[PDB]
């Protein structure tokens, strides 16, 4: 993913001051409710048949905490993306056995959570530099894929 | 099918955009154009920069439009009826897009409304902005 | 919407595909699983070796559901009632999956029947797969 | 993009079998009447308003042809797919406008296309090297998008 170096500036300054176990239970939430089909590889969780069931549902909020922090391994390493979550890559595909258009749905979830918590300061280049970031981010746990 | 939570959720969403209609359809459109470029290949007549006075007045369009589906929501396909024309005739844009800009619409009520955008309220956004893409592509084929 | 034409074509085309309809779906599924490994992801506990018997097994099963649906084309949403519920609340599968399986079941009736793969019947089935999958996918949320 | 020898190979081989007169202006034909919303892009080659008439026209023939020629062009050069459709991407975008995702498209009515040109002979193995392929040029003729 092609970041122009003001879009790595920007991405990184936002970045800096988000409230990482906040923003994860809130993105992984929403993509939970939003989606709720996506509830499907989560029926170890517990209640999730409302929307205030799941954004107060601690394993929920706990796991998503583990989503963002991974998360922001990627975003210190912008240059290595793939390598950063292979790992992540095959656990995913081989064990978890996940479709990987889910981290897409996800991605553009954390886009509308970062705008909501950010409000007029996630400007529309901001969001570009971050559309990019989550395709980036997408297409790196997709890679292990087989 | 939009249940009622969904057509109450998006009523008090969008009720609350108020009189800030061509300000956040031109900023969705722009956001839109900023982060998926492909979605300019239909606009090489506009004059894309920030805040002109085409996207201006575009945005306001595609606002009301939304405003009056809000209204409709009951019988959106009538309501979207002569705009569903427009779209699969003249301009032909590919379905894809429509979410492209939903994903934009929702981006920019997210940035603007720290209040009303709950999980509930996002989720029936999105359902009814895709209900409204749904419309907006019917007669394609 | 399938126009008379449409449903004509369907019917017509869909007709050899009558007796190898185990060949045609098992064929489709391998394809599917082959050229977008992603979509095996829905089928861990399948043994999705080539030649398998679940694969056949189910291949079967699915263009028996085609064939069904060609039936009773004009009552597709209700025809498919069970089999859309079945989707939405226990297999639970990304909508994307649909485009890349009914592609394949294109390139398997292209592959098979050359004769009544005409552009025509080609569009016609394309609007068939893609409104069938849109049945399928509609009670998701 | 990334294709294996016997991928390579498997493309190569039956490519060779090809009608160069007819598989092109057999995709670009069938691309507008499946997807008629294309047809938008060449209303300077007359009537389009039918199967018939898209198909039997003697423009959407000859600039099939064109368009085979530079896929050609592609099934040498996988290893630098970019390049090679660079010019062309910044023609369909710049001059064209052309929404890329018509790329996608086509791509995959070309597979189907090669799958009705030769039958049981596009086994499923030779289904999927060429869908990398279609999408390895989609991919690269809207990388000078902007
Ligand atoms: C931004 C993208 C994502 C990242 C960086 C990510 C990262 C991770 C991490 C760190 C874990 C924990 C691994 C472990 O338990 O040892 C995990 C587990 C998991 N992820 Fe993801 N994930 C992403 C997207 C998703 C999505 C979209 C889904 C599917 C909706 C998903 C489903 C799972 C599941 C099921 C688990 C196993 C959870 C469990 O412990 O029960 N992840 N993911
Ligand atoms: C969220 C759904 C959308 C709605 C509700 C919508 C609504 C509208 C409306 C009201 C018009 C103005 C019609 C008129 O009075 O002439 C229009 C025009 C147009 N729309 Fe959409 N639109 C949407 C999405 C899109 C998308 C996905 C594209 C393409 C990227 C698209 C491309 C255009 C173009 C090219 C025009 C013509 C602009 C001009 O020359 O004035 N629209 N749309
Ligand atoms: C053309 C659309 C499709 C048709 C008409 C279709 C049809 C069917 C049918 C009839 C069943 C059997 C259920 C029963 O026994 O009552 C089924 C099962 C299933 N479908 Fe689909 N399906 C479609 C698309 C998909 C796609 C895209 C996927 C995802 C890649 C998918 C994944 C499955 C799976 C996992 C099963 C369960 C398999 C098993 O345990 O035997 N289906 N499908
Ligand atoms: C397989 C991908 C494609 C390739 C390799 C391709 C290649 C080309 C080439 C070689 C030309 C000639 C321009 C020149 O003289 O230098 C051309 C022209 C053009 N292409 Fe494509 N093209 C592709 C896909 C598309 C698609 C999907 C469309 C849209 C439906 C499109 C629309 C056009 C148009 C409108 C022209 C202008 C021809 C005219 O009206 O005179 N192309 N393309
Ligand atoms: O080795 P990478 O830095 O990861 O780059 C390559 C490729 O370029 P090269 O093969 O010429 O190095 C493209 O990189 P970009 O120019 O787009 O950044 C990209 O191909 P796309 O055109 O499809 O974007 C592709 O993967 P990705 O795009 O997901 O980064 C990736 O290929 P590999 O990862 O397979 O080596």
């Amino acid at each position: 993913v092609h970041l122009t170096p003001e879009e790595k500036s920007a991405v990184t300054a936002l970045w800096g001051k988000v409230n990482v176990d906040e923003v994860g239970g809130e993105a992984l939430g929403r993509l939970l409710v939003v989606y709720p089909w996506t509830q499907r590889f989560f029926e170890s969780f517990g209640d999730l048949s409302t929307p205030d069931a799941v954004m107060g549902n601690p394993k929920v909020k706990a796991h998503g905490k583990k989503v963002l922090g991974a998360f922001s391994d990627g975003l210190a390493h912008l240059d290595n993306l793939k390598g950063t979550f292979a790992t992540l890559s095959e656990l995913h595909c081989d064990k978890l056995h996940v479709d990987p258009e889910n981290f897409r749905l996800l991605g553009n979830v954390l886009v509308c959570v970062l705008a909501h918590h950010f409000g007029k300061e996630f400007t529309p280049p901001v969001q570009a530099a971050y559309q990019k970031v989550v395709a980036g981010v997408a297409n790196a746990l997709a890679h292990k894929y087989h | 099918v939009l249940s009622p939570a969904d057509k109450t959720n998006v009523k008090a969403a969008w009720g609350k955009v108020g009189a800030h209609a061509g300000e956040y359809g031109a900023e969705a459109l722009e956001r839109m154009f900023l982060s998926f470029p492909t979605t300019k290949t239909y606009f090489p007549h506009f004059d894309l920069s920030h805040g002109s006075a085409q996207v201006k007045g575009h945005g306001k369009k595609v606002a009301d439009a939304l405003t009056n589906a809000v209204a409709h929501v009951d019988d959106m396909p009538n309501a979207l009826s002569a705009l569903s024309d427009l779209h699969a005739h003249k301009l032909r844009v590919d379905p894809v897009n429509f979410k492209l800009l939903s994903h934009c619409l929702l981006v920019t009520l997210a940035a603007h409304l720290p209040a009303e955008f709950t999980p509930a309220v996002h989720a029936s956004l999105d359902k009814f902005l895709a209900s409204v893409s749904t419309v907006l592509t019917s007669k394609y084929r």
